[PDB]
């Protein structure tokens, strides 16, 4: 265990005020809705909590980019099928744990809602209350992540503007390794509700939506059929030696069923 | 019918499809294969019990039974016409419960829907032809 | 004196059994639910039956199992937890006509009960309440948690307090009356006030207990199981022998 | 012991919402209403529906919004104010046979609840009331007001708390039965205790919610819409094409 | 769970609690108890010289706690379900052949051969079936 790491990098004090959860919607809704208290306790992983910091990425590349949500959770992204509603805030940490030649960081901003979206440059990231980490630091850097909101919730449907959470690469990553290997951190990010989370009003748990993740068929493709040719498949493989960027017609579908 | 698996013997395989309750027909899908022919012009159909893309999301996920059968529902997409309701048994039959006597067609641009699981027991609305 | 009243009500009388005062020091964890899951009654999942007038007396009608799958918003949660514990509380209604005579019996059979074949005489000897089929208002009854373990795990080959419900008198009409009349019955079910899961695991289904969906495919833009060609017809001959016995194309609704 | 009733009433339960606690401090006034408003039932301008015997379980048979649409007094009240905050309280009524088995179920949906397409086993899944045909006496239920906003202004596009009504099992006659049956409801609202309209404004119209008189012209004083003629007939023939695409005359019934 | 980091020097105690639904398991009978479950979570950034490749090892060490007790004596039973599969001290010189009834006269390996055959004879499950 090695101290030439940076254990110092405690969850920082980030420039906001407290903000109240579900003590605002509570005489708005149409009844008492608590969720299982062993849901705070322990911080699992969030569904689009893994990325990765290669040597071959610029200052200025957005690693994960996150609004506040059901979607942060694997419980609460279950809960939500059953619920029209959520308020209050999450804690989110981050598993940055690379190696100790490694050099880098990153910034973890907070970005408000109704901030136009697209560019986001790393100047202009700063100007957000954020918090700057090594990719380096032992201990899970741990940061609030609040829910400023000028409604008294926010319905179950993605379009709600909310927090959001950037985290853009402010220095190039980069080894001081005696030789050959370049190092690829691979953070995580886990996260948990706060201690006033709370979902809204009960509704038929309905599977087709959101958050719900993709699933895959449990079949082998030596059983599945082909989409060029009425045939089996008869093995997969990869070659760099053929045509690299087809322009195919059949089999070619998007993940949103078009 | 049934072919010969070995050459003059018999062999275990699939038991068949039954029982119905009483006023219950068997519901059967319908193509047309490539028959050699010398003079006839009807189109040999051939009839499965459940067509694919249900023998895949079958075992691709495999569910559960709790209880007997399931209540299907042949809503029309279109404007949302109920054409027929039918029970599907968990042997992987559809039954629909007709009193006429001659074939009654369906149209094949519908989705079915699921209801709920029945008993063995249930009774259905019938059909008219 | 003492009057007795003959109209008394109802009611089937029960005992309180314990759901998580036994199973706390044996459960890693005890979850509570929505305390809104206690307050309305919800359709359960196999909450269809009908009552022809071509069933005999003695005809069983449904026969539930008390579980997290009679209610739609606990078999949601039961994908997240590993083990229930706790009492039900069912209640069916009953769409019949005032031109309908019967009677049905709704009995709590217990556990481990020799699993033949009941009749009218001993369906009747369980705490069951009679109702007829001619009544306006649904009747509720207690689903209680008779167990020989500490809790019950989410995989259901272990046996719980079951619910029958047998066909008492014959459905007849007082009219000529079409056989094609037939009673429809729904069953709705809630927690009653102690039920709680017992061990947080991640949502798999998978499973049991997610409910059978179809796949959104029209039967024009699919294939026949039995030749490759697109399925093109859909009738129903009661000319052709009732009994096929094919091997193509046959499969369970289990994947087996 | 502890007896348990089976027959138990009904009354879904709520928790009150914030009518003029939370609009207080942003609204300019909070304008009471006349205290006898709250005591009459009176009909909605929606307060029709009918069932027919050719309708399948499933079918929506209305879809309200609370507002102050649902009583021809607060939709007379609504053109002095700009805005309203608070709950109603609906009750229908249905004129049924002896003869007709059936039973609807009218929920309440809240707001921002995907508009798609409910099915019987969702429609359960909320607060709910179950009610057959043959019933005598009217049913009730609160329209509560669980909102995003502070308070809803009263041009409607802002979704409110919805109440569907759904046809639960099939409306069949014990009797051979003439398919002209229908069985006519209608609905009937005031409002709860807690509503409060928000700023005085001139009465204006034009709105919303004034209801659509019609011009008090006889058709033989009238003109047609195709030529410069007076109108002289007035006929239904069903040997016609039943869909002509005329041009002139055509017209919606908001002015475009 | 517990998420130890990789290069910790002292080794991580973690309890192994009882959960249940019976009052005691049973010896003779393997029933389902509570599990651990290692998974890697990020992968191994190292360096490697030019051989061997740096595997990292890790063992499971353990002990009963405080409330470990066993229920009733019994005689002890020799066929259990806990025993090393001991094999016979019996050198192969002195054994007998499995196709063809011979005494055996040597073991050896040979790349060039049928690498996967199906003979019908010799073979055994470990479990003796």
């Amino acid at each position: 265990s090695g101290q030439d790491l940076v254990p110092a990098a405690v969850e920082q004090a980030v420039p906001i005020q407290p903000v109240a959860g579900a003590a605002l919607a509570a005489p708005a809704a149409g009844q008492i809705n608590q969720i299982d208290p062993w849901i705070f306790q322990n911080f699992v992983q969030c569904p689009l909590g893994e990325f990765s910091i290669s040597p071959r990425n610029t200052p200025g590349e957005i690693l994960f980019d996150l609004a506040l949500g059901p979607g942060l959770n694997p419980y609460l992204a279950h809960l939500s099928a059953m619920y029209t509603g959520w308020v209050g805030n999450m804690e989110v940490q981050l598993v940055l744990a690379g190696n100790a030649f490694t050099a880098g960081k990153v910034v973890v901003a907070l970005v408000p809602p109704y901030f136009p979206k697209g560019s986001l440059t790393t100047a202009q990231i700063t100007c957000f209350p954020h918090v700057m980490c090594d990719v380096r630091t032992l201990e899970p850097i741990q940061l609030p992540l609040l829910d400023v909101r000028r409604v008294l919730w926010h319905a179950t449907q993605d379009q709600e503007e909310s927090m959001r959470l950037v985290c853009m690469l402010y220095t190039p990553l980069r080894t001081n390794s005696p030789g050959d290997e370049s190092f690829v951190v691979s953070g995580r990010l886990l996260s948990k509700p706060a201690a006033d989370f709370n979902f809204v009003y009960l509704t038929p748990p309905i599977e087709r939506t959101i958050y719900r993740m993709v699933d895959l068929p449990v079949i082998q493709p030596r059983l599945c059929t082909h989409a060029r040719w009425p045939a089996p498949v008869y093995g997969l493989l990869v070659d760099p030696s053929l045509p690299s960027n087809p322009q195919w017609q059949n089999g070619r579908v998007h993940v949103d069923g078009t | 019918t049934i072919p010969e698996y070995n050459d003059g013997l018999l062999v275990p395989l699939a038991p068949p499809i039954g029982p119905f309750l009483p006023g219950e027909v068997l519901l059967r899908f319908r193509t047309y294969m490539r028959q050699i022919d010398t003079a006839d012009a009807a189109a040999e159909a051939i009839d499965c019990a459940l067509p694919q893309e249900f023998v895949s999301w079958f075992a691709s996920n495999a569910f559960t039974v709790q209880s007997e059968a399931l209540l299907l529902r042949y809503r029309n997409t279109l404007t949302g016409q109920l054409l027929f309701e039918c029970k599907l048994y968990n042997e992987g039959y559809i039954a629909l419960s007709y009193s006429g006597s001659g074939p009654l067609t369906f149209p094949t641009d519908g989705i079915f829907e699921v209801v709920s699981w029945v008993p063995r027991l249930y009774q259905l609305a019938s059909v008219g032809s």
